[PDB]
């Protein structure tokens, strides 16, 4: 009964090493100090912090907000199920564990060796071949944050969604490594690129490079690795498709 | 300095968009976002001076 | 109800060649406004009258307080208590003071209410918000049924609707038939419907209103739809009055579910001007005229006959109309004897009024060019194809 | 350079249409194949491996076209 | 050839020399004009700007001033669920309208009997206990309604729905002024029925004219009414609407065009309303509804059987059906007695009722245009030519 | 009065709700009720003033699952 | 009121219409005096060598805009940069043409040989 | 008071440490492409006599195209790694927005905040997510 709550804000700018602008969501801006004891350093512009209502200062940071459908499709248990639960996947599930886990175990190994550790893979096959429960029992035995999406649930006829929701997905694995990202389904977004001009193939090909983008683009990728599983490989983009 | 120190404690003034100068005494003016008000004029400001759609201070 | 709007000054357009006939008569105007002027200052130099009731008037003003805000009243209860809604949009049950008007409140009018403690202590019933003020035309546009060349069917039409129920109507009762509620002019850009909306607005005797139709959008919840109706109870109020709304595809387009907030305002807007259209009887002497270039594009509802029952076409102007436009638009200009104007006549094109303007504008610049003003057919020659921008050739012969 | 210490020349002899993210992944897998045999020195066997691995370029191709 | 931008002995050439003599005088004089008129202009004021006060001798100032110093306001708001209160959680969360929404409970005035799901209730400012429930009331002189209880309209004034009418004196007729055979025959009588057509085609008289013949009132119902700014306490609106059904004898409710509200929370709300008055009011009743629309959009657990007994579709009139609307409305408009109206039936093929009236209206259009008293046929035709069709039809067709 | 909670946080439970004064709100200690089931998105009645969830209340409704009876 | 488009065709009937838009003014790619002046402007601050024929470079521009000028003159200056040079000459002007007024053709030449 | 010009600003820069940490050594080969970008993001920045004593503007803006996984992105993250200016990292599909007008103002807005700050370089990767060729749109 003595806690009276606290305005909830995004860092936009370090005025000085004690003013920080700093707006309140869907409300006014103001300039703001923070708490004696905290740790400036991690007030980075765009940080979500929170405010005390009455001095309006800077009382603590708070993780970045997280898209409702980024939540849900974060939150689905992986069920534990065991790697005895696969059949028959001996050569392909070990070399799935190299190329996922192993730079999550020895990145050591890997530096001494001198190779980056590989950013992720594609899985295809024809369905019901297993992908979606092989990644489930790769995520349940790294006991990780799992993403589980599946394609064709992130495409949206409101124009800037699309792209938007996989920029929060990767936004996301970032901020909670260590993460899988497993995209299902991802013939429905990296199709090929082409000029014909519809509306809609422009959109995804918008959303393919966007999902491009966040996974080899300027901002290098650390400890997040990627699994995209397809029933047809051979429409991929050969931008995606390249190394 | 201590003019302006004792000018800047007091609140700010609404502007607002007047109506029309309803009477010598009462102008209605619109002030966003609170809504229309008949306010009163004081004695500095002349009604014929207060012209529809020109910004004023409450 | 009160009476109509739109005041104006002496047509004059009799000279033109200012010929000292204009002088006279421009004196003429101007003696009376020197009359005006002294007189009012004269007036207002002796006028002492005030006071009066005073205390009365003193404290009823002490019970109002100081502001007093405007709200519309909503809803009526027993007769001491109402529903009035701040310009925000929050309503509120509130008390009505003995002061009030009781038979002015009705379901609309603004209500002056007490800042705190809310309570309706008066009545507002020349509210008109700046912009439908805006919306209401003061000054009468100075092109009139002179000005417009051809069009004889449409100005036909237009005076049978919006004139002729204002002036002598019995014919139109005597046939037993409801006068034309609303007119919608269309036709390719820069045939003469806004120009034909500026005529009617000269040669009037009832409140013109112009709209924009992109006008009545507002940016607030419900303010586009509360606008829409101030705009009609004006309209109502100061009736006879005729409403104007140019370019009604701003909003007139085919309705669509609606999916973001913004599209359902509009549609909450545009399904209010409807419910306001069907609002006022046609016996009522409002009319209202709507002009666009793509009627193809307007919702089939707005243009029923039971909304609008006449739509006014606005074609492409024939070779005697063409001839009729250049002779308007000519007769201020010192033409030379050797200029016809027959040869870009003939020429077989697609003229508007506004080319056929544009091209006389031009033939003057090209006057202008060689340092004469009495424009030789040159001139003209060439300033068709200045203006006149952008079948292959010999396929059809 | 980060890599172990391994004919690289005749690998850049051969022609094929290959990008510097392919010359990548090469040295990348290469490294991720002697990860797998556990030797901490590439050299022709899992490197070639390696190679063919990422430029496979199979056509595929039904013989009628060409 | 590069043409010369003018000098200023050129500009001060020109403006001498091929002048008026009268140019400056004139521009002068149509400037002072101007000036002139806009010092009237914002000399003559404004004027009042006279409130509501009220004649004097009606003012109770001091009881003005002890309401104003005593009595408070409320703001209303939209309650909403009851929480299940059973007198240990009388707590309900309202929604006052674009400000937020409070889980409050009652003010000692008022019973929970009173209060209910939907209804506008004024409340404090800071408890915001629901202090007195706001019934929004039922006149016809707010929005639209029934405003009919003998509709003018007779089975004379409607053709060209011959089957359609016939169908429609089978549901309300036959059970009305007839219930002993459906009594004696065992069946429930319809208890409900659809009008779909396109717009104007004239279902809505239709409708009224067997609620002047079937001895009961009218009743008309507007969707956009219940859609448009009339959204919310609608339901409870057509709940009062239904209650006063209950009262009459027998009424002939009717909506008009359902479209707006069968295809939205509150509008819900007001679906469900209907839902909960039709199939909860007893079949056997004397106020059985007729139902019309243009989009045939309807939720499907609308028509399940039990609901909407009957399907009625209003096509285009034919021949018979067209002139003997042109008859009907030319009865209402001075024209001659030896007018071909099968001719003008014959050239208006597939037009509705409503452009049928449009023609007659054009007709005395052009009647007026020449000045005529009497319309001729000649006017008929020429308003068929401009109303109907919006060289080949001449050239290939003979 | 009435507000969304929008998730929780880990600090031994923190929340971050929105209420229907169009206002995102933190809370070091989620009220007085319990602070498992909480979903994001559960209607919850917080105190006026010092803003702490005083009490949880049935969801709403989830749009066209009303539509349909 | 003034308004620029590179795309006159596709805008509406309505806005293009005279008394609304007079003067639709077009502005052709520069033809060859042109060209010349407007390499003498972006060549004014240049640092020139004695023996430059800018009108040779101007004939070396078919149906280039005055853009693509003004980028030839700044890739010539960007060519005596590289040499740690101040002045520019001919050769540096024909280089900084070449570089800049290329383009990409067909290759194929059974594509660019269906027409006669 | 006065806050700088472009203080509240809703897209941000790159800060110290988001800085990349590759090198212009990191890139094998691509002299000549190297060249080419520092010629027009790196040399006029930090040698602007340079290009004044010539009296010429410096490139201002430069297309890097070709086939994919050339050494694009990694050289625009050697630049902004090598370089004092104030770098703006954006790619072409973060620029369509889905409230209308929210994409151009986002443009304007990026414009607006490397025009007040120091010279800065903006790096739109994608540039082909919004910049294909305009074409008679119907929706
Ligand atoms: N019949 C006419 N006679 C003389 N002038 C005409 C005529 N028709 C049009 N004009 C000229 O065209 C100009 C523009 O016309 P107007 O504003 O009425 O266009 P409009 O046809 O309503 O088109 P839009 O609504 O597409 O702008 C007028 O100022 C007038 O000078
Ligand atoms: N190794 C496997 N290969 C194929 N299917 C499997 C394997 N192991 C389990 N399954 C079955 O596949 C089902 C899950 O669908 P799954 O095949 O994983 O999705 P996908 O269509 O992506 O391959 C499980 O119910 C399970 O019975
Ligand atoms: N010149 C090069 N030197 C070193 N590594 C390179 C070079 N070119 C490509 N690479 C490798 O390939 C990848 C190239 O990505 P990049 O070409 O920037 O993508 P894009 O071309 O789609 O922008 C880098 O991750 C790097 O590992
Ligand atoms: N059968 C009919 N008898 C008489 N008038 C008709 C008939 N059908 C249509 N009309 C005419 O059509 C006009 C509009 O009909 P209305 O009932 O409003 O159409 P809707 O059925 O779409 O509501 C009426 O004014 C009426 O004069
Ligand atoms: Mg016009
Ligand atoms: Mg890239």
């Amino acid at each position: 009964l003595q806690s009276v709550g606290q305005i909830v804000g995004e860092v936009l700018k370090q005025l000085t090493e004690e003013k920080f602008i700093v707006k309140a969501t869907n409300g006014p801006r103001y300039v703001v100090g923070c708490r004696r004891q905290l740790d400036k350093s991690k007030l980075k512009p765009g940080t979500r912090v929170a405010l005390d209502m009455t001095t309006l200062t800077i009382m603590r940071y708070l993780p970045r907000e997280v898209d409702p459908l980024v939540y849900n499709m974060s939150h689905e248990d992986p069920g534990n199920v065991s790697y005895s639960e696969i059949g028959g996947l001996s050569e392909q599930i070990r070399e799935l564990r190299e190329v996922i886990e192993l730079p999550l175990t020895n990145p050591e190994l890997f530096q001494r060796v001198g190779i980056i550790p590989p950013k992720g893979c594609l899985l295809y096959g024809p369905p019901g071949t297993g992908k979606t429960l092989l990644a489930r029992a790769v995520a349940s035995q790294l006991d990780c944050n799992f993403l589980k999406v599946v394609s064709s649930s992130i495409v949206d006829k409101y124009i800037g969604e699309s792209a938007r929701l996989i920029r929060e997905m990767f936004n996301y694995a970032r901020d909670h490594q260590p993460c899988i990202i497993f995209m299902d389904e991802i013939d429905a977004i990296g199709g090929r690129r082409f000029s014909e001009g519809t509306s809609a193939d422009r959109e995804i090909q918008r959303t393919l490079m966007e999902l491009l983008n966040q996974m080899d683009g300027f901002d290098t990728l650390h400890r997040v690795k990627m699994i995209m599983a397809t029933n047809r490989p051979d429409t991929l983009d050969p931008a995606l498709l390249r190394p | 300095l201590r003019e302006e120190l004792q000018l800047l404690q007091e609140q700010g003034s609404y502007v607002g968009e007047v109506v029309r100068a309803m009477d010598k005494k009462k102008v209605l003016v619109k002030v966003h976002p609170e809504g229309k008000f008949v306010v009163d004029v004081d004695k500095n400001i002349d009604i014929n001076d207060v012209t529809p759609n020109c910004r004023v201070a409450l | 109800t009160k009476g109509p709007d739109a005041a104006s000054k002496l047509p004059l357009v009799t000279p033109h060649t200012q010929c000292r006939l204009k002088l006279l008569k421009l004196e003429r105007i101007k003696d009376y406004l020197l009359m005006e002027e002294e007189f009012i200052r004269n007036q207002e130099q002796m006028k002492p009258l005030e006071e009066k009731q005073e205390e009365e008037r003193s404290k009823v003003d002490d019970l109002r307080g100081t502001p007093m805000s405007v709200g519309t009243l909503e809803e009526i209860i027993d007769d001491n208590h109402a529903i009035v809604s701040t310009s925000v949009g929050s309503e509120h049950y509130v008390s009505i003071l003995s002061f009030v008007d009781k038979d002015l409140l009705e379901p609309g009018c603004s209500v002056l209410l007490n800042h705190k403690v809310h309570a309706v202590i008066g009545v507002l019933m020349d509210d008109t918000d700046p912009l439908v003020t805006v919306m209401k035309v003061e000054k009468a546009p100075q092109e009139t049924y002179a000005d417009i060349g051809g069009l004889d069917n449409q100005i036909q039409e237009i005076k049978e609707s919006v004139e002729l129920p204002l002036t002598h109507p019995e014919y139109y009762e005597e046939m037993g038939i409801k006068p034309p509620k609303g007119v919608i002019l269309y036709g390719p850009p820069g045939t003469g419907k806004t120009l034909l909306a500026k005529a009617v607005a000269n040669q009037t005797s009832a409140t013109f209103l112009r709209v924009v139709g992109s006008e009545l959008i507002q940016k607030y919840l419900g303010d586009g739809p509360k606008l829409v109706r101030e705009l009609f109870r004006v309209a109502e109020e100061h009736a006879p009055s005729i409403v104007f709304i140019d370019e009604i595809d701003a909003i007139g387009t085919k309705r669509y579910d609606s999916n973001s907030g913004g599209e359902r305002e509009i549609q909450r807007t545009m399904l209010e001007l409807l419910n306001q259209l069907d609002g006022f009887d046609s016996r009522g002497d409002v009319k209202v005229i709507m002009a666009t270039n793509r009627i193809e594009t307007l919702d089939p509802a707005l243009i029923r006959p039971g909304r609008i029952d006449r739509k006014i076409e606005f074609p492409l102007p024939d070779e005697k109309t063409k001839k009729r436009i250049f002779q308007i638009h000519t007769s201020r200009m010192t033409l030379a004897d050797d200029v016809t104007l027959d040869d870009l006549i003939m020429a077989k094109d697609d003229l508007s009024g506004a080319d056929i303007k544009a091209i006389c504008t031009e033939a003057g610049l090209m006057a202008l060019r060689e340092r004469r003003m009495k424009v030789t057919n040159e001139d003209f020659k060439k300033s068709k194809e200045n203006v006149l921008y952008k079948t292959p050739e010999g396929l059809y012969l | 350079s980060k890599m172990n210490l391994s004919d690289l020349e005749d690998y850049v002899a051969r022609p094929d249409k290959i990008s510097g993210a392919d010359i990548n992944s090469i040295c990348q897998e290469s490294g991720m194949l002697a990860v797998r045999e556990n030797r901490y020195i590439v050299l022709a066997k899992d490197f070639e491996k390696a190679y063919k691995t990422v430029i496979k370029k199979d056509e595929q191709e039904h013989e009628f076209y060409k | 050839k590069p043409i010369r931008a003018l000098d200023e002995g050129d500009i001060a050439l020109l403006k001498t020399y091929g002048q008026s003599t009268y140019s400056r005088q004139i521009k002068q004089v149509e400037d002072d004009i101007q000036q002139l008129l806009k010092k009237i202009n914002e000399l003559t004021g404004i004027k009042e700007s006279d409130t509501g006060l009220a004649p004097p001798a009606l003012w109770d100032l001091a009881a003005d001033k002890q309401t104003l110093q005593s009595e408070q306001p409320l703001q209303v708001a939209r309650c909403t669920k009851i929480i299940n209160a059973d007198s240990e959680d009388p707590k309900y969360i309202i929604n006052v309208k674009q400000f937020a929404k409070f889980v409050v409970d009652l003010s000692d005035q008022v019973a929970p009997t009173d209060i209910e799901e939907g209804m506008r209730v004024g409340v404090d400012r800071n408890k915001y206990q629901i202090h007195i429930p706001l019934p929004p009331k039922i006149d016809p002189t707010v929005t639209m309604m029934q405003v009919e209880e003998k509709p003018d309209v007779t089975y004379s004034d409607v053709g060209g729905c011959k089957e359609q009418i016939e169908k429609l004196r089978e549901v309300v007729e036959t059970p009305l002024l007839h219930p002993e055979r459906f009594v004696n025959l065992g069946i429930e009588p319809p208890k409900g029925v659809l009008l779909f057509g396109p717009p104007g085609t004239g279902k809505t008289l239709c409708a009224r004219a067997v609620a002047n013949r079937t001895d009961a009132c009218f009743i008309r119902v507007i969707g956009s009414e219940l859609v448009q700014k009339y959204v919310g306490e609608g339901a409870r609106m057509v709940r009062e609407l239904f209650e006063m059904a209950r009262t009459k004898k027998a009424c002939l409710i009717f909506f008009d065009e359902i479209d707006a509200i069968g295809g939205d929370n509150e509008v819900q709300r007001t679906m469900l309303e209907l839902i909960n008055q039709l199939d909860g009011f007893d079949p056997r009743g004397n106020i059985k509804v007729l139902m019309a629309t243009n989009r045939p959009t309807l939720d499907p657990a609308l028509m399940r059987p039990g609901r909407l007994d009957r399907k009625i579709e209003f096509s285009l009139p034919d021949l018979e059906g067209r002139t003997h609307i042109f008859k009907i409305h030319a009865r209402s408009m001075s024209v001659e007695r030896d007018i071909r109206f099968e001719l003008l039936a014959r050239l208006c093929p597939n037009s509705t009722g409503a452009e049928i009236r449009s023609v007659c209206t054009e007709a005395g259009m052009f009647a007026i245009r020449a000045r005529r008293k009497i319309a001729t046929e000649k006017d008929f035709l020429e308003a068929v030519n401009k109303v109907i069709k919006s060289t080949p039809r001449y050239m290939t067709y003979n | 009065l009435v507000s969304n909670v929008i998730e929780l946080l880990d600090v031994g439970k923190c929340a971050v709700i929105k209420t229907s004064t169009r206002q995102t709100y933190f809370l070091p200690v989620i009220g007085l009720v319990d602070a498992e089931k909480l979903k994001p998105g559960d209607l919850v009645g917080v105190n006026k003033d010092s803003y702490l969830i005083l009490e949880t209340l049935p969801t709403e409704y989830d749009s066209r699952v009303k539509a349909m009876e | 009121v003034i308004m620029a488009t590179n795309r006159i065709d596709i805008l509406d009937s309505a806005l293009l219409r005279p008394g609304r838009i007079d003067r639709k003014i077009e502005f052709p790619p520069p033809n060859e005096e042109a060209r010349l002046d407007i390499l003498k402007i972006h060549s004014r601050k240049m640092n020139l060598t004695r023996g430059i024929n800018l009108r040779k470079i101007a004939e070396l521009m078919p149906g280039a805009s005055g853009a693509e000028v003004k980028g030839v003159c700044t890739e010539a200056g960007m060519y005596a940069l590289r040499e740690r040079r101040v002045h520019v000459t001919q050769e540096d002007f024909e280089m900084a043409v070449a570089k800049v007024m290329q383009k990409d053709s067909e290759k194929n030449m059974s594509i660019k040989k269906l027409w006669k | 008071d006065v806050l700088p010009p472009e203080a509240d600003s809703s897209i941000m820069m790159l800060t110290s440490d988001q800085k990349p940490d590759v090198m212009y050594a990191d890139i094998g080969g691509m002299d000549i492409q190297k060249q080419e970008v520092r010629e027009a993001v790196e040399l006029p920045l930090t040698h602007f006599e340079l290009y004044k004593q010539i009296g010429i503007d410096p490139p201002r803006g430069v297309l890097m195209y070709g086939p994919p996984g050339c050494g694009k992105t990694m050289l625009a993250k050697a630049v902004a790694h090598h370089t004092t200016a104030a770098f703006i990292r954006v790619v072409g599909s973060e620029f369509v927005q889905k409230y209308l007008g929210e994409g151009p103002r986002m443009v304007r807005d990026v414009f607006r905040l490397a025009k007040e700050n120091a010279p800065a370089i903006i790096f739109i990767d994608e540039i082909d997510a919004i910049a294909t060729k305009r074409f008679d749109a119907q929706t």
